[PDB]
């Protein structure tokens, strides 16, 4: 089953 | 016979969902040894079973539904490609297996066949697991997602699943299309719709987690850390939902502490920064020129922080001094604390950063248009109760006088992975 | 007090062969202490310094309950760079403030392959002095 996750933008 | 193979096979799934009721995490350790031992022993009778009706197509995705490997049903439905549901299960043993591509190949050749709700809500999925190269290529991947899942539900406006998915999707535009509120918004309501209409959507642990992290990132603490805890409690051998749980409450056990002490500043060194505090520290937001967000050029008044009221202030800019800051693991919040008198300390929350973007202690923060939030987060016996001024992103930041440029932002990216 | 015959005293000896170190030695010189929460797990006191290691200062103008990531550990000057910690020049132009590594505490280590293996050679060495005290 999927998973969400949610980072920082590089750029 | 062929009914023998449909009772074989839905045991086998009951196994799959009952393993976590039989054995549980003494056991679950043991999990896919156990599991495959079961699916061994399941694949033996089945031949046997099927040593009679070989033939048969609808005989052999029963096999390969058991295995949900790749050659056998990938025979059987070279053998009847408008199998429809074995396209769903042999993209869903590629989506286990990682390959992602041939899962999206799977589900576009069901769609193709014939429309229907398995096929529109894993490849509403598949899509954004789907690796990209280009950002105009994800945001198109997104909108496609959503639109499978919105057709997902037109086909079943009572299936739980169906809005989870949904509410992924919509959460995927909410960080992929400028953060707009409405997004997230129509997000936690399909998550509620989905609770709402179905039992066993209160069952999955993968909602719980997907909408307690869009709380963590909307700063609804409390129903985040219940969330997690759902989560941990629908699958505890799953120690993802724990991690989050358990570095959320450090993160507001370390919070909590460094705004009750002020960041373990002694008070001379506290009274000469709040003594160097210059209206020179204002920049552009002391000549009457700013332009807020409707366009406008408003003079603000230099509001003392302990005066404000919650929401958004209008017309008011707050000047302070960085006594601590904050980071996760995860660092989408960048938190510092701001003093302006010998009153409380302040938190700040900064999004849309970049990962080398940060704040000293002792440099002068001028933030114009503060939007408070009280907390009051009660969870386990563990109570909180803070202020924090949420910025959305750094360029309405005012650090030592001087604005930041467009390097100093990026917005946070959405990741789904199996 | 010190009674090995081919250990020396000397001051500018220990001043040469400090400033005159060879790199693998000089990442031994620049270890720096474990926080106090890593103390008690690992049973290490002190590890030298890698470049992805969250580290807190405790001395000077930039001490404080922030935590940077290192960005260089540079050896030759005895100095590492962390993440936040610089200083605008005249120009604008910012640049990284050198901190050495004893003024400076890990709040999180870099668990390599090798680190993991050092951490279980010092706690070992460890529980055999304090075996050999007990």
């Amino acid at each position: 089953r999927e998973i969400v996750h949610i980072q920082a933008g590089q750029c | 016979i062929l009914q023998k193979l449909q009772e074989l096979v839905d045991q086998l799934y009951s196994f799959r969902d009952c393993y976590f009721e039989t054995h549980s995490v003494e056991d679950a350790g043991r999990k896919q040894q156990d599991v495959q031992k079961e699916m061994e022993k399941t694949l033996q009778q089945m031949e046997e079973v099927v040593g009679s009706v070989q033939g048969k197509a609808q005989v052999l995705m029963l096999t390969g539904k058991a295995l949900n490997a790749e050659e056998l049903l990938s025979k059987a439905v070279k053998l009847e490609p408008e199998l429809v549901e074995a396209w769903n299960q042999l993209g869903e043993v590629y989506w286990k297996k990682g390959d992602v591509a041939a899962a999206h190949t799977c589900f576009s050749g069901a769609l193709t066949h014939c429309r229907n709700k398995v096929s529109l809500q894993n490849l509403s999925m598949v899509l954004r697991q789907l690796r990209t190269d280009t950002e105009d290529e994800h945001s198109h991947h997104v909108m496609d997602s959503v639109r499978q899942a919105k057709l997902a539900v037109q086909m079943d406006v009572h299936d739980g699943r169906s809005w989870y998915i949904l509410g992924n999707s919509y959460l995927s535009l909410y960080f992929s299309t400028g953060q707009n509120p409405k997004i997230s918004q129509q997000a936690l309501s399909a998550y509620a719709q989905a609770e709402k209409v179905d039992r066993k959507a209160s069952s999955n642990p993968d909602l719980h987690l997907n909408r307690a992290t869009l709380h963590k990132y909307e700063e609804s603490y409390g129903e985040a850390l219940e969330g997690f805890s759902r989560a941990a409690a629908l699958d505890p051998a799953w120690p993802e939902p724990r991690q989050r749980e358990q570095q959320l409450l450090e993160f507001l056990d370390r919070l909590t502490s460094l705004l009750e002490s002020k960041g373990k500043v002694k008070t001379k060194k506290l009274q000469s920064m709040l003594g160097s505090l210059r209206p020179a520290h204002l920049g552009p937001c002391s000549d009457g020129h700013y332009q807020s967000a409707s366009g406008q050029k408003v003079t603000l008044e230099l509001k003392p922080l302990s005066t404000l009221q919650p929401g958004v202030n209008s017309g008011a800019v707050i000047l302070g001094k960085v006594v601590f800051s904050l980071t996760t693991e995860e660092k989408v919040p960048f938190t510092f604390g701001l003093v302006d008198s010998d009153g409380p300390c302040y938190a700040v929350m900064v999004y849309n950063i970049v990962q080398s973007w940060g704040v000293l202690i002792g440099d002068s923060v001028a933030i114009p248009e503060p939007n408070l939030r009280l907390h009051r987060i009660q969870h386990k016996g563990k109570d909180y109760s803070f202020s924090s001024v949420r910025v959305e992103t750094p360029l309405l930041l005012v650090v030592n006088g001087k604005p930041q440029g467009s390097s100093s932002q990026a917005v946070a990216t959405v990741a789904s992975r199996p | 007090m010190k009674f090995n015959p081919f250990v020396t005293s000397d001051r500018s000896k220990n001043r040469k062969r400090h400033f005159n170190a060879p790199s693998h030695i000089r990442r031994k010189i620049m270890s720096s202490p474990l926080s106090k929460e890593l103390r008690q797990k690992y049973n290490v006191r002190s590890m030298p310094i890698r470049k992805d290691d969250e580290v807190q200062v405790v001395r000077g103008h930039y001490k404080g309950q922030q935590i940077g990531k290192v960005v260089q550990v540079y050896r030759k000057k005895y100095v590492i760079y962390i993440e936040r910690v610089q200083r605008e020049k005249a120009n604008g132009t910012t640049v990284h403030v050198g901190i050495h590594p004893s003024k400076v505490v890990i709040t999180r280590l870099k668990l390599d392959k090798d680190r993991k293996k050092i951490l279980e050679r010092k706690a070992k060495s460890r529980q055999v002095g304090k075996e050999k005290g007990k």
